[PDB]
């Protein structure tokens, strides 16, 4: 959240009035929350899964600009991981397929499993 | 005897009794093929493609060495029932993990218009060699749904091959 945070709050980026809110369905420590507590204004958090409907209501994605999917890099498994951002990238375009999704895969075969997906 | 009813209720049904103003298998109800090779069954792409299949059934199988055995033959059975005629009994392909294929071809031989494709049922070059457009029903079965103790992985198979199938 730190390296991603001061990529896209950086004075050489054009001001940016676009917020920031998470999602993610473990509740954060007290070092993350300090983070928030930093950028304020700017970042809100809300706890819950992506594959709940009604959390990606709750977190009013489809009036969202662009959805963002950060995957963990150094993992034990990097077919599990995948399979992991596969699954959330299947249950976004399930909620709502008109929004844009920017996230990152691990492999290059990958990438023709999420071309699977219709939207 | 006793009537089997399909009414919405059980008070429905207590009315009737009130209101009264070598061609088949070695027992007869399938049909049986000598049993064939697993060289003779798989097929490659450009096999399956000449080998013209309209309204026939391809079956999607996730499968490996690690993954229990499901059971295709109470599957295959009621395909070749005699209330059909030899002509309207269509062919199966599976498609799927060579090794899954041979861990399950030791009760998968003593049945017709039975083919196999190794390969990988998320495959779409596999798919178009298998015509799915013309297939009657693609059966998408998973065999490690048992062994993976999660949802990103629970059926995340069958979902992709959906997709890519209706893409
Ligand atoms: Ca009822
Ligand atoms: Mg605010």
């Amino acid at each position: 959240v730190s390296n991603f945070l001061k990529d896209f709050l950086h004075k050489d980026r054009d001001d940016v009035n676009v917020e920031i809110v998470f999602l993610h369905n473990i509740s954060p420590n007290l070092e993350l929350e300090a983070l928030f507590k930093r950028h304020f204004t700017q970042v809100e958090f809300y706890q819950g899964s992506v594959l709940n409907p009604h959390d990606l209501a709750r977190v009013k994605i489809e009036s969202a600009d662009a959805c963002l999917i950060l995957a963990n890099k150094y993992c034990a498994d990097p077919d599990a991981e995948d399979a992991s951002n596969i699954m959330r990238v299947i249950s976004i375009k399930n909620y709502h397929p008109k929004i844009r999704i920017i996230t990152q895969m691990l492999q290059y075969h990958n990438k023709a499993h999420l071309l699977n997906i219709p939207s | 005897t006793l009537g089997f009813f399909i009414a919405s209720d059980a008070k429905e049904v207590k009315r009737a009794f009130f209101y009264c103003k070598k061609k088949y298998d070695s027992t007869g109800m399938f049909h049986w093929c000598a049993p064939k090779e697993i060289e003779k069954v798989i097929l490659t792409r450009s096999e399956a493609a000449m080998t013209v299949l309209s309204g026939h059934v391809v079956v999607c199988i996730f499968g490996d060495v690690s993954s229990a055995l499901i059971g295709l033959r109470n599957l295959v059975m009621p395909l070749r029932a005699s209330n059909f005629h030899y002509h309207e009994l269509k062919h199966i392909v599976f498609v799927g993990s060579i090794e899954y294929l041979k861990r399950e071809w030791e009760t998968l031989h003593n049945f017709p218009k039975v083919s196999i494709l190794p390969g990988t049922p998320l495959s779409r070059a596999d798919l178009r060699a298998v015509n799915i457009n013309l297939c009657d029903m693609c059966v998408i079965l998973s065999a490690n749904q048992n062994n993976i103790d999660d949802t990103s992985l629970q059926d995340k198979e069958c979902i992709l091959a959906s997709l890519n199938i209706k893409s």
